[PDB]
């Protein structure tokens, strides 16, 4: 953080610029998380302090229902546990706070036992957090409601809060500020506030990319950074159209996106791809299906959460059936139920039909993203692990091979997960 | 929701 510093950037409110050059893969900086929590659906394969993923996790004596690397971990993790060790006895399998509440506990236990300056909090602090309060809507002052009731309803046998008034803003500032932590394949490991990383603005084509180390952040240059410029992450996926993408970063994040990417739209028709078909649908008739096919995303979504497998792989099927008969299937919509539909047969534990998707699914990726993308990289070691399990190894190494080439660059040479794919080859 | 690189 030494050649980096916090500036004004005109109608982006506070960023973070360069103050030397980047070449691609230089880390800028790292960050530990000031607050952070492993999600549930994690618990038993991930240690909760250090985001160690090993066996042979140990209990916690109590709950049952937290594991940790060995003592050490328990005892270092305990301040932030004790919020969480009772209450899971107690309230027993109606503990049921979301990610966002359990997040924002941890955060307020941390300002009681080190209220000044961390080391998260070098260039920008918890409290110097964006909150957008003005902003706020009925809807999402009603969300934050339900998450202070529910942080009370759960946590005041162990926390010290504040008024009501505080409280809504820093879950507006969890909001704003947040990271979901994604292991090598963007799978859901938890969330996390880096103040440091949050600092920076968002692009389309962003010239960073955020890396996890365990519970430490890692920024590292995906495109060549100059003096004087400023740094730029990317807080959404990046495969949709721009008004998807705005759509999306309006709603959470309050702001239009003017990025080259945003503005020229240069990757839309390709994104959006109509078939070559003597009856073409008329401009209206896209309208429709698109409108269809980001109705059909967000139910999936909510349908994942309770719905059987096998009627999962269903609506995946269907979609993808209608939506063909006018999109390629390299049509960004296409990609996003085989890409779904993928993910189904893994659990299904049909590993054939997962394999099928994932070589549909890959080249257009690549057109898509950007370079040094996470996303390409993990669907390459999705594809990889999915020919080495079933014993197809010269096509398992290669893809892995992509991979690491991709994952070197983003995580650094020397990051835990590329000795780990390593070791697979 | 937060930020990440996927979450579809
Ligand atoms: N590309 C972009 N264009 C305009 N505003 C942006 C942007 N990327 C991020 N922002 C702003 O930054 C917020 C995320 S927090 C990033 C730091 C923020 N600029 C601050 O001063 O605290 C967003 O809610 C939005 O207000
Ligand atoms: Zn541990
Ligand atoms: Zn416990
Ligand atoms: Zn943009």
């Amino acid at each position: 953080l030494g050649g980096l510093e916090r500036f004004c950037s005109p109608g982006k409110g506070r960023g973070l610029r360069a103050l030397q050059p980047f070449q691609v893969g230089d880390l800028l900086f790292s960050c530990p998380a000031y607050a952070y929590v492993l999600t549930v659906n994690e618990r038993g394969n991930h240690c909760e302090y250090c985001f160690t993923r090993k066996e042979g996790l140990s209990k916690c004596g109590r709950c049952k229902q937290a594991f940790y690397c060995n003592v050490e971990c328990q005892k270092e993790d305990w301040p932030m546990h004790k919020l969480e060790c009772s209450p899971m006895v107690v309230f027993g399998e109606n503990w049921n706070p979301s990610e966002t509440v359990r997040l924002t506990a941890r955060i307020l236990a941390k300002q009681k036992i080190h209220p000044e300056r961390t080391p998260s909090e070098k260039l920008l602090a918890v409290k110097e957090f964006e909150s957008h309060l003005d902003k706020l809507d009925n809807e999402k002052k009603d969300l934050i409601q339900s998450d202070i009731a529910a942080l009370h309803h759960f946590y005041s046998k162990h926390l010290g809060f504040p008024d009501n008034d505080s409280l809504v803003v820093l879950f507006a500032q969890v909001n704003c500020n947040g990271f979901t932590i994604e292991d090598e394949e963007l799978s859901h490991l938890g969330s996390a506030i880096f103040p440091d990383v949050a600092l920076m603005n968002h692009s389309c084509c962003p010239n960073v990319i955020v890396t996890y180390k365990g519970t430490l952040a890692e920024v590292r240059a995906v495109q060549e950074i100059k003096p004087g410029e400023e740094v730029f992450t990317s807080y959404i996926d990046l495969l949709y159209p721009t008004e998807d993408r705005n759509d999306r970063l309006r709603d959470s994040y309050f702001f239009t996106c003017e990025c080259q990417e945003c503005t020229t739209k240069d990757k839309d028709k390709a994104k959006v791809e109509i078939r070559k078909l003597s009856d073409p649908p008329k401009a209206e008739a896209i309208r429709d299906m698109v409108r269809y096919a980001r109705n059909v995303i967000e139910e999936f979504r909510r349908a994942k959460h309770y719905k059987s497998p096998s009627e999962l792989l269903e609506i995946c099927e269907l979609s993808q059936e209608k939506m063909s008969s006018v999109f390629e299937d390299s049509n960004v919509y296409m990609l996003h139920m085989m890409y779904q539909a993928m993910g189904v047969c893994l659990y299904m534990q049909d590993w054939e039909g997962a394999l099928q998707y994932g070589q549909k699914i890959i080249k257009p990726y690549s057109k898509h993203y950007p370079l040094y993308s996470l996303n390409v990289a993990s669907m390459w070691l999705k594809l990889g692990r999915l020919y080495m399990g079933l014993e197809h190894k010269a096509a398992g190494e290669k893809a892995l091979k992509k991979a690491i080439a991709i994952m070197e660059v983003a995580h650094g040479k020397d990051h835990p997960y590329i000795s780990e794919i390593k070791q697979e080859i | 929701h937060l930020k990440s690189k996927k979450g579809q």
